[PDB]
């Protein structure tokens, strides 16, 4: 009498944000307690973000905005991300404070800021900036991580978790998996007894590629991983809702980068929001072999994800009828 | 070159049908594979044929030849006009398009870790010797799990509760063949 949802997609889709929405609106969401855990993950996210900022900035060939910056972004290619507590992406409130300033000045450089705008030629999540923006809030001592801090931590996920919730006497089990290339291997052992697959996907990333090989199109990669799953017989009577999520960062995104130019099968008006939804929803529909509802949300947005997710949850009940 | 930020975190992280045809493990996975996702007629039928090499040709004609098997597959014209080794030769010619399709699908989903047991097939193509014997043991111990476990989880294989059927036989049949048994 179990309903049992995956969370399945590619590497940084979205998948344990979308379960930390359900836990603040169908469960027993997340206190100051609770909160104050992801402190040492957000500080991690900071420092190793910057660190590839200050690399690109070397790499790339960006003149510094000033000179005397090189120093702190010496002092910051000198953290050890392989010592025991970094390497578990946890660093310490001390710590993190000791590197503040040479970070919040990196940030001020105009020349970090051209890397970043160029993140589409390494690799960075969004979210950075979203915390380097905040560092006046972090450097307080008594720093305690808002809700909106908790969606926006980032903490790749390896292996599998379940996490059972309720919503009038319906009971639930969320599956979260991993989703780079080593992870999926790892899929198949909670495939049986499925009620229905949510499959995310960053809409947003477009222009961007792998961390598994640096080449492969981040959008090419969730296309084929959809089809292996829209097409496997063993979920030919479960219902499959596609997420197109980070919603947000594409309405951004459409604005600076034309799709057109990654694939050349899009038609129409490319800095058209609209538009390029229509293709992202055409590109999986097309990957059936031969029932496909769909959702653009943006994960982090908890008023987003509650309407969402109470109409996924009556197609995910109906369907399961016949 | 650039640093990726979770580069550290993930550190430690079947070219021809002829080349896995006698190989145990791996023939189960994709063999597992095409059933939950193509037509799996073909490769039953080029996978049987090569077992042929005369009353292990009735059943052969009932199951892939015949218009009425549960697992029939596309002849060509002038066999299903009209030696023995000719038809043979000639219906596994025309089933190589369609079992090159399904065997470049697995070659890609594997490589996105798309396919089933990349764990144990991994175990496996680890451990190393010069006693040829004993690494085969290795590979039937392994496959009949795997065996024993499409046997199992099947019934998703089709709805047709004969087609499934027809299938689990098929690739039960063939496995017996190559020492591998539930
Ligand atoms: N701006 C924005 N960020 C998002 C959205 N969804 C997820 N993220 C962020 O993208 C990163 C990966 O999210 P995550 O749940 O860890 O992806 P998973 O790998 O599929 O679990 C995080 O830092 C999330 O905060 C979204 O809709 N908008
Ligand atoms: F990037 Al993942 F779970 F797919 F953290
Ligand atoms: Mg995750």
């Amino acid at each position: 009498r179990l309903v049992k949802i995956l969370l399945l997609g590619a590497g940084e889709s979205g998948k344990s944000t979308f379960l930390k929405q359900m836990r603040i609106i169908h469960g027993q969401d997340f206190d100051q307690r609770a909160r104050e855990e992801f402190r040492p993950t957000i500080y991690s996210n900071v420092i190793k973000g910057m660190r590839v900022l200050v690399d690109a900035r070397e790499k790339l060939h960006i003149p510094w905005g000033d000179n005397k910056n090189q120093l702190h972004g010496d002092k910051l290619m000198a953290f050890d991300t392989r010592a025991p507590m970094a390497a578990q992406g946890m660093v310490e409130t001390r710590v993190f404070l000791q590197y503040l300033p040479a970070i919040r000045a990196l940030w001020e450089d105009s020349g970090i800021q051209n890397a970043y705008d160029r993140r589409r030629e390494f690799q960075l999540g969004e979210s950075v900036k979203y915390f380097l923006d905040n560092l006046d809030k972090l450097g307080v001592p008594d720093y305690i991580p808002s809700q909106q801090d908790i969606l926006l931590a980032r903490r790749p996920t390896k292996g599998i978790h379940e996490y059972d919730f309720e919503i009038k006497n319906v009971p639930f089990k969320m599956v979260d998996v991993g989703g780079q290339r080593s992870e999926r291997k790892r899929w198949f052992e909670c495939f049986d007894s499925v009620t229905s697959i949510l499959f995310l996907v960053s809409s947003s990333e477009f222009d961007q590629v792998l961390m598994e090989d640096r080449q492969t199109n981040r959008l090419t990669e969730s296309l084929n991983i959809f089809e292996t799953i829209v097409n496997n017989r063993v979920f030919s009577n479960v219902s499959i809702i596609l997420f197109l999520n980070k919603t947000d960062l594409l309405e951004e995104k459409v604005q600076v980068v034309s799709i057109k130019d990654y694939f050349l099968e899009f038609e129409g008006d490319p800095h058209c929001l609209r538009d390029v939804q229509k293709f992202l929803v055409e590109c999986f529909r097309g990957k059936r072999r031969d029932p496909l509802y769909h959702h653009f949300t943006t994960a982090i947005n908890t008023e987003n994800i509650r309407l969402v997710f109470r109409d996924v949850k009556d197609t995910i009940l109906h369907d399961n009828l016949k | 070159s650039i640093i990726g930020a979770e580069d550290e975190d993930f550190e430690n992280e079947f070219q021809s049908l002829e080349q896995v045809k006698r190989r145990p493990a791996h023939l189960m996975a994709l063999l597992q594979h095409v059933a939950l996702q193509f037509e799996p007629g073909p490769l039953l039928c080029c996978l049987h044929a090569d077992m042929l090499g005369k009353k292990a040709f009735l059943d052969f004609y009932h199951s892939f030849l015949e218009k009425t098997a549960v697992l029939r597959v596309p002849v060509p014209p002038n066999v299903a006009f009209e030696v023995q080794r000719r038809f043979v030769q000639e219906v596994v010619q025309s089933q190589q398009v369609a079992v090159g399709r399904q065997l470049e699908d697995f070659r890609s989903k594997r490589l996105m870790g798309m396919t089933p047991w990349e764990q144990e097939l991994a175990q496996l193509e680890a451990w190393v010797g010069r006693d040829r014997a004993s690494y085969e043991a290795r590979e039937r111990h392994v496959a009949e799990r795997l065996l024993m476990h499409l046997e199992e989880m099947q019934h998703t294989i089709s709805t047709d509760e004969e087609k499934s059927a027809a299938v689990v036989n098929a690739i039960g049949l063939y496995m017996r063949h190559l020492g591998v048994r539930t």
